[PDB]
Protein backbone atom coordinates (compact mmCIF):
# COMPACT_ATOMS: atom_id res chain seq x y z
CA UNK A 1 0.00 0.00 0.00
CA UNK A 2 1.08 3.36 0.37
CA UNK A 3 4.17 4.64 2.50
CA UNK A 4 2.81 4.81 6.21
CA UNK A 5 5.76 6.01 8.28
CA UNK A 6 8.31 6.50 5.65
CA UNK A 7 8.59 2.62 4.66
CA UNK A 8 9.07 1.81 1.54
CA UNK A 9 9.11 -2.02 1.56
CA UNK A 10 7.19 -2.71 4.92
CA UNK A 11 8.77 -5.77 5.40
CA UNK A 12 12.17 -5.07 6.90
CA UNK A 13 13.83 -1.97 7.95
CA UNK A 14 16.53 -1.39 9.77
CA UNK A 15 14.71 1.50 12.44
CA UNK A 16 11.44 -1.05 13.35
CA UNK A 17 12.20 -4.57 13.13
CA UNK A 18 15.80 -5.41 12.73
CA UNK A 19 18.02 -3.80 16.00
CA UNK A 20 21.74 -4.58 14.93
CA UNK A 21 23.31 -5.41 17.76
CA UNK A 22 26.72 -7.29 19.56
CA UNK A 23 27.03 -10.84 20.91
CA UNK A 24 29.97 -12.84 21.72
CA UNK A 25 31.57 -15.30 19.45
CA UNK A 26 31.63 -18.08 17.93
CA UNK A 27 31.88 -20.41 14.64
CA UNK A 28 28.94 -21.01 12.94
CA UNK A 29 25.55 -19.76 13.25
CA UNK A 30 24.94 -23.66 13.81
CA UNK A 31 27.11 -24.08 17.66
CA UNK A 32 25.57 -20.67 18.79
CA UNK A 33 21.97 -22.58 18.06
CA UNK A 34 23.32 -25.15 20.06
CA UNK A 35 23.96 -23.49 23.15
CA UNK A 36 20.91 -22.23 24.21
CA UNK A 37 19.25 -25.53 23.22
CA UNK A 38 21.26 -27.96 25.91
CA UNK A 39 21.10 -25.03 28.21
CA UNK A 40 17.32 -25.44 27.52
CA UNK A 41 17.18 -29.27 27.00
CA UNK A 42 18.73 -29.89 30.69
CA UNK A 43 15.90 -28.13 32.64
CA UNK A 44 13.28 -30.55 30.89
CA UNK A 45 15.56 -33.69 30.35
CA UNK A 46 16.58 -36.21 27.26
CA UNK A 47 12.75 -36.81 26.97
CA UNK A 48 11.97 -34.31 24.66
CA UNK A 49 15.11 -33.10 23.11
CA UNK A 50 16.71 -36.25 21.54
CA UNK A 51 19.16 -37.16 18.62
CA UNK A 52 19.26 -35.87 15.36
CA UNK A 53 18.19 -32.38 17.02
CA UNK A 54 21.04 -31.64 19.57
CA UNK A 55 24.02 -33.96 17.62
CA UNK A 56 23.21 -32.42 14.11
CA UNK A 57 23.51 -28.80 15.05
CA UNK A 58 26.84 -29.72 16.91
CA UNK A 59 30.11 -28.67 16.55
CA UNK A 60 31.78 -32.14 15.80
CA UNK A 61 34.14 -33.26 13.52
CA UNK A 62 32.81 -36.04 10.99
CA UNK A 63 29.08 -36.46 12.28
CA UNK A 64 27.33 -36.71 8.07
CA UNK A 65 29.52 -40.45 8.39
CA UNK A 66 28.11 -41.20 11.68
CA UNK A 67 24.64 -39.55 11.35
CA UNK A 68 24.11 -42.11 8.67
CA UNK A 69 25.46 -45.47 9.99
CA UNK A 70 22.58 -44.92 13.07
CA UNK A 71 19.70 -43.60 10.99
CA UNK A 72 19.64 -47.19 9.49
CA UNK A 73 19.84 -48.85 12.49
CA UNK A 74 17.03 -47.41 13.51
CA UNK A 75 15.55 -48.62 10.28
CA UNK A 76 16.17 -52.14 10.04
CA UNK A 77 14.60 -52.53 13.52
CA UNK A 78 11.46 -51.04 12.20
CA UNK A 79 10.88 -53.38 9.86
CA UNK A 80 11.31 -56.41 12.77
CA UNK A 81 8.51 -54.36 15.35
CA UNK A 82 6.36 -53.58 12.12
CA UNK A 83 6.36 -57.40 10.61
CA UNK A 84 6.23 -58.75 14.17
CA UNK A 85 3.30 -56.51 14.48
CA UNK A 86 1.13 -56.77 11.67
CA UNK A 87 0.63 -60.67 12.33
CA UNK A 88 -0.35 -59.95 15.99
CA UNK A 89 -2.70 -56.87 15.34
CA UNK A 90 -4.46 -58.75 12.47
CA UNK A 91 -5.15 -61.98 14.93
CA UNK A 92 -5.74 -60.38 18.55
CA UNK A 93 -8.40 -58.69 16.47
CA UNK A 94 -10.97 -58.84 13.47
CA UNK A 95 -9.96 -62.60 14.20
CA UNK A 96 -10.55 -64.95 17.11
CA UNK A 97 -12.15 -61.61 18.50
CA UNK A 98 -14.76 -60.67 16.09
CA UNK A 99 -15.65 -64.42 16.73
CA UNK A 100 -16.85 -63.14 20.63
CA UNK A 101 -19.42 -61.50 18.36
CA UNK A 102 -20.08 -64.87 16.59
CA UNK A 103 -20.42 -67.06 19.76
CA UNK A 104 -22.08 -64.28 22.24
CA UNK A 105 -23.95 -62.50 20.10
CA UNK A 106 -25.31 -65.92 17.99
CA UNK A 107 -26.34 -68.14 21.25
CA UNK A 108 -27.92 -64.95 22.29
CA UNK A 109 -31.25 -66.70 19.89
CA UNK A 110 -30.43 -70.07 21.78
CA UNK A 111 -31.77 -68.39 24.42
CA UNK A 112 -34.33 -66.59 22.74
CA UNK A 113 -35.76 -69.31 21.15
CA UNK A 114 -36.22 -71.31 24.31
CA UNK A 115 -38.74 -68.95 25.05
CA UNK A 116 -40.88 -69.10 22.20
CA UNK A 117 -40.40 -73.03 22.33
CA UNK A 118 -41.72 -72.30 25.76
CA UNK A 119 -44.84 -70.30 25.24
CA UNK A 120 -45.66 -73.46 23.64
CA UNK A 121 -46.19 -75.77 26.46
CA UNK A 122 -48.36 -74.16 28.35
CA UNK A 123 -51.18 -72.71 26.12
CA UNK A 124 -52.13 -74.32 22.78
CA UNK A 125 -50.80 -77.84 23.92
CA UNK A 126 -53.28 -79.48 25.65
CA UNK A 127 -56.95 -79.06 25.62
CA UNK B 1 5.84 1.19 20.25
CA UNK B 2 7.51 3.78 23.01
CA UNK B 3 10.51 1.53 23.09
CA UNK B 4 10.29 2.33 19.05
CA UNK B 5 11.34 5.87 19.41
CA UNK B 6 14.21 4.86 22.08
CA UNK B 7 15.54 3.04 19.10
CA UNK B 8 14.93 5.05 16.41
CA UNK B 9 16.55 8.10 17.52
CA UNK B 10 19.73 6.25 18.91
CA UNK B 11 19.09 7.10 22.61
CA UNK B 12 20.95 3.93 23.26
CA UNK B 13 24.38 5.98 23.21
CA UNK B 14 23.11 10.00 23.40
CA UNK B 15 22.04 8.82 27.11
CA UNK B 16 26.12 8.77 27.95
CA UNK B 17 26.37 12.28 26.37
CA UNK B 18 23.84 14.00 28.41
CA UNK B 19 25.20 11.74 31.85
CA UNK B 20 28.75 13.44 31.03
CA UNK B 21 27.65 17.32 30.47
CA UNK B 22 25.67 16.71 33.71
CA UNK B 23 28.69 16.43 36.22
CA UNK B 24 31.33 18.42 34.53
CA UNK B 25 28.83 21.04 33.97
CA UNK B 26 25.45 22.00 35.54
CA UNK B 27 22.67 20.92 33.14
CA UNK B 28 21.30 18.29 30.81
CA UNK B 29 18.73 19.03 28.12
CA UNK B 30 16.77 17.09 25.87
CA UNK B 31 14.44 18.09 23.32
CA UNK B 32 11.67 16.05 21.46
CA UNK B 33 9.35 16.47 18.43
CA UNK B 34 8.18 15.38 15.58
CA UNK B 35 10.49 15.44 12.52
CA UNK B 36 9.10 15.73 8.64
CA UNK B 37 7.00 12.16 8.77
CA UNK B 38 5.02 11.14 11.65
CA UNK B 39 7.29 9.75 14.00
CA UNK B 40 8.96 11.66 16.91
CA UNK B 41 13.02 12.17 17.58
CA UNK B 42 14.19 13.08 20.65
CA UNK B 43 17.49 15.51 19.96
CA UNK B 44 19.78 16.39 22.83
CA UNK B 45 20.93 20.12 23.20
CA UNK B 46 24.47 20.76 24.32
CA UNK B 47 25.28 22.77 27.04
CA UNK B 48 27.09 25.32 25.47
CA UNK B 49 23.64 26.34 23.87
CA UNK C 1 12.40 -14.43 31.97
CA UNK C 2 9.38 -13.99 34.02
CA UNK C 3 8.05 -17.29 32.71
CA UNK C 4 11.01 -20.10 33.32
CA UNK C 5 11.50 -18.59 36.86
CA UNK C 6 7.75 -19.49 37.30
CA UNK C 7 7.94 -22.54 35.58
CA UNK C 8 10.85 -23.68 38.23
CA UNK C 9 8.59 -23.85 40.85
CA UNK C 10 6.13 -25.97 39.27
CA UNK C 11 7.81 -27.76 36.49
CA UNK C 12 7.67 -29.49 33.28
CA UNK C 13 3.96 -30.29 33.43
CA UNK C 14 2.20 -27.16 32.96
CA UNK C 15 4.65 -24.88 31.07
CA UNK C 16 5.05 -27.66 27.56
CA UNK C 17 7.24 -26.42 24.59
CA UNK C 18 6.25 -24.32 21.89
CA UNK C 19 5.45 -21.94 25.08
CA UNK C 20 9.08 -21.52 26.20
CA UNK C 21 10.98 -22.72 23.31
CA UNK C 22 8.42 -20.40 21.10
CA UNK C 23 9.28 -16.89 22.82
CA UNK C 24 13.00 -18.20 23.35
CA UNK C 25 16.40 -16.13 22.40
CA UNK C 26 17.26 -18.49 19.76
CA UNK C 27 18.64 -17.98 16.55
CA UNK C 28 17.18 -20.40 14.13
CA UNK C 29 13.60 -21.74 15.46
CA UNK C 30 11.10 -21.51 12.90
CA UNK C 31 13.42 -23.91 10.60
CA UNK C 32 13.13 -26.64 14.12
CA UNK C 33 9.23 -25.58 15.28
CA UNK C 34 8.40 -27.00 12.24
CA UNK C 35 10.63 -30.45 12.30
CA UNK C 36 9.56 -31.12 15.47
CA UNK C 37 5.52 -30.11 14.96
CA UNK C 38 5.10 -32.39 12.04
CA UNK C 39 6.28 -35.84 14.42
CA UNK C 40 3.57 -34.97 16.72
CA UNK C 41 0.93 -35.00 14.26
CA UNK C 42 2.41 -38.55 12.14
CA UNK C 43 2.64 -40.33 15.44
CA UNK C 44 -0.75 -38.72 16.01
CA UNK C 45 -2.36 -40.46 13.05
CA UNK C 46 -1.00 -43.48 14.63
CA UNK C 47 -3.17 -43.57 18.11
CA UNK C 48 -6.03 -42.60 16.30
CA UNK C 49 -5.72 -45.21 13.60
CA UNK C 50 -5.14 -47.90 16.47
CA UNK C 51 -7.70 -46.62 18.69
CA UNK C 52 -10.71 -46.16 16.17
CA UNK C 53 -10.83 -49.83 15.62
CA UNK C 54 -10.66 -50.03 19.41
CA UNK C 55 -13.06 -47.93 20.85
CA UNK C 56 -15.74 -49.23 18.45
CA UNK C 57 -14.87 -52.72 19.01
CA UNK C 58 -14.83 -52.79 22.91
CA UNK C 59 -17.97 -51.50 22.99
CA UNK C 60 -21.42 -51.16 20.98
CA UNK C 61 -20.17 -54.83 19.13
CA UNK C 62 -18.64 -57.24 21.98
CA UNK C 63 -20.04 -54.95 24.93
CA UNK C 64 -23.69 -54.26 24.04
CA UNK C 65 -24.04 -57.63 23.03
CA UNK C 66 -23.85 -58.25 27.08
CA UNK C 67 -27.37 -57.01 26.94
CA UNK C 68 -28.38 -59.16 24.24
CA UNK C 69 -27.08 -62.51 26.18
CA UNK C 70 -27.90 -61.09 30.07
CA UNK C 71 -30.62 -58.89 29.41
CA UNK C 72 -32.54 -61.70 26.95
CA UNK C 73 -31.90 -64.80 29.17
CA UNK C 74 -34.34 -62.78 31.37
CA UNK C 75 -36.78 -63.55 29.74
CA UNK C 76 -36.11 -67.31 29.87
CA UNK C 77 -35.69 -67.65 33.71
CA UNK C 78 -39.32 -65.55 33.75
CA UNK C 79 -41.16 -67.80 31.25
CA UNK C 80 -40.16 -70.95 33.11
CA UNK C 81 -42.16 -69.52 36.03
CA UNK C 82 -45.09 -69.04 33.71
CA UNK C 83 -44.86 -72.58 32.41
CA UNK C 84 -44.31 -73.49 35.95
CA UNK C 85 -47.57 -71.76 36.98
CA UNK C 86 -49.29 -74.59 34.82
CA UNK C 87 -48.32 -78.17 36.61
CA UNK C 88 -49.83 -77.11 39.78
CA UNK C 89 -53.68 -75.70 39.60
CA UNK C 90 -55.48 -76.54 36.05
CA UNK C 91 -53.45 -78.88 35.28
CA UNK C 92 -55.62 -82.35 36.50
CA UNK C 93 -58.45 -82.07 38.39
Amino acid sequence: AEPILGYENALAELDVDINIDAVPDTANLAQEQFLQLTELARLYGPQEVPFDDLLELSSMPEKTKLIAKRRERSEQMAQVQAQQGQMQEQIAMQGAMAEIENTQADTAYLAARAQNEMLKPQIEAFK
Amino acid sequence: ALRYVKDYSEWSDERSRAALNYFVEGTCAAIVGVDENGRPEIEPIRFEE
